[PDB]
């Protein structure tokens, strides 16, 4: 079904320029199904492409293969983790030989545990574990073909991700303790997303919960399938218009700091809470400030009371709600009742907070998600 | 009733995420689109991408292991 396919120097330059000019760090997957006779990896094609990028002054990190677990299904070849481990050492040698010897290497981009991936990853990390700067794995909650609206709003679906992550950390801790763990490709639903679901406000429960849980459980980097493309899980549509997950992804970057803390509800399935230090790059916010974010999957509004000593602090609300009439199936979203649109092709809107009456409880409508910045929190940890 | 009390842990960072914590992919599938050049050229799309800096852009997917570099190809 899947056939080999060539790509030009122009393809590479296009892709490099897009990243460089957008301020993003390109990671390039190399063809790991190029095999020598002895079923080892053939590096010559990859060798051509290292040579070209090095000649051009291209700062790029590298991967080798995507979901080796199913090379047997995809191309009638089984590659064991040990060999894929050896194949990664071969490639790491070439990067050390090459002009960017400090070049970072990520792998092996295996699917989630439920796809019978544990052995392959453990064998891979025992063998190749030393040369890779992060372990990459993939997660999708659902099949795009069968995913329902109810699936997207189901806390029992969101919770299976917790076990996926615990299982990955179990393999890694038994092989390369303290190695960084990255979600290398992840979204709502495989097969290119759930039509009229993966591209809506409804996709945001799964995206924001994945982000909260990944941060809480020790995932360092989450790579969203996809920024742009054919799949319904794209952040940007085919007309280059941002979908609700774009605005969510932007508001997360503005408000959420790198320092992960914890929140919990005293009652804990349909009210999902996450706490980090505020991103202080926002001139509005200073060190010690907290960013709370919350998902409400109840069908009624909930009123969150801040714990002592934060009950009386000034809180900025960033509440995200669909623009009607399609409700959770809408491709448009309002921040605090104002529709989020590009001001023009050059210009993102401001993201206006809504300051709350100090000492008021935090209102979170049914089927919504919100950020709350607790100003003058003065959390020493947030320094 | 619909009033919920939160508990916070604020003693120390439990984890440190990369500044590029929220990163993004382009699927390898997209390098097999005729319109590829046009799409990544979009200055609108670049406005949108810049708003996500800092982040990794991962180029990969099923086609990763079905793409062959041609230094002779256009
Ligand atoms: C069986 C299964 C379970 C699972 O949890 O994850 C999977 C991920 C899979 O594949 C992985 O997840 C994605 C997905 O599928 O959505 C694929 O996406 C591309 O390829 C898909 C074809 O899948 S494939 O069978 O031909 O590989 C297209 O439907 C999709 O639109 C396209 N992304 S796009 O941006 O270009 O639109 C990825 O390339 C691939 O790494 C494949 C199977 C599974
Ligand atoms: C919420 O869900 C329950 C299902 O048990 C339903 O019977 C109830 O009337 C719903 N409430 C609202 C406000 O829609």
């Amino acid at each position: 079904k899947f056939k080999n396919s060539t790509y030009s120097r122009s393809s590479v330059d296009v892709l490099y320029t897009f990243a460089n000019c957008s301020g993003l760090d390109l990671i390039f997957g190399l063809n790991a199904l190029l095999r020598t006779a002895d079923l080892q990896w053939n590096s010559s094609n990859a060798q051509l492409l290292l040579d070209y990028c090095s000649s051009k002054g291209y700062n790029i990190s590298w991967e080798l293969g995507n979901e080796p677990n199913s090379f047997l299904k995809k191309a009638d070849i089984f590659i064991n983790g040990s060999q894929l481990g050896e194949d990664f050492i071969q490639l790491h040698k070439l990067l050390r030989k090459s002009t960017f010897k400090n070049a970072k290497l990520y792998g092996p981009d295996v699917g989630q545990p439920r796809r019978k991936t544990a052995k392959m990853l453990k064998s891979f990390l025992k063998a190749g574990g030393e040369v890779i700067d992060s372990v990459t794995w993939h997660h999708y909650y659902l099949n795009g073909r069968t995913a329902t609206r109810e699936d997207f709003l189901n806390p029992d679906v969101l919770d299976i991700f917790i076990s996926s992550v615990q299982k990955v950390f179990q393999v890694v801790e038994s092989t390369r303790p303290g190695k960084k763990v990255w979600l290398g490709e992840t979204s709502s639903a495989y097969g290119g997303g759930a039509p009229l679901l993966s591209d809506t406000f409804a996709a945001g429960f799964m995206w924001l919960d994945k982000l909260g849980l990944s941060a809480r459980m020790g995932i360092e980097v989450v790579m969203r399938q996809v920024f742009f493309g054919a799949g319904n899980y794209h952040l940007v549509d085919e007309n280059f218009d941002p979908l609700p997950d774009y605005w969510l992804s932007l508001l997360f970057k503005k408000l959420v700091g790198t320092k992960v803390l914890m929140a919990s509800v005293q009652g804990r399935r349909k009210l999902r809470v996450y706490l980090h230090c505020t991103n202080t790059d926002n001139p509005r916010y200073k060190e010690g400030d907290l960013t709370l974010y919350a998902i409400n999957l109840h069908n009624v509004t909930k009123y969150l009371r801040l714990p002592y000593p934060f009950s009386n602090k000034q809180v900025d609300k960033y509440l995200l709600r669909p623009l009607g009439p399609h409700g959770l199936l809408s491709k448009s979203v309002q921040l605090n009742g104002l529709t989020l649109k590009m001001v023009d092709d050059q210009t993102l809107p401001p993201l206006m907070e809504k300051p709350l009456r100090p000492g008021s409880s935090l209102g979170l409508p049914a089927f919504s998600y919100s950020f709350f910045v607790i100003r003058n929190a003065k959390v020493a940890a947030c320094i | 009733q619909d009033v919920v009390d939160l508990d916070f842990f604020t003693q120390e960072p439990l984890h440190l995420v990369s500044p590029s914590f929220l990163s993004v992919t382009i699927d390898a599938n997209l390098a097999t689109d005729p319109r590829f050049l046009i799409l990544l050229g979009s200055p609108k799309l670049r406005t949108l991408a810049r708003g996500l800096s800092p982040a990794y852009l991962r180029f990969g997917g099923t086609k990763t292991d079905f793409l062959i570099f041609d230094p002779k190809k256009e």
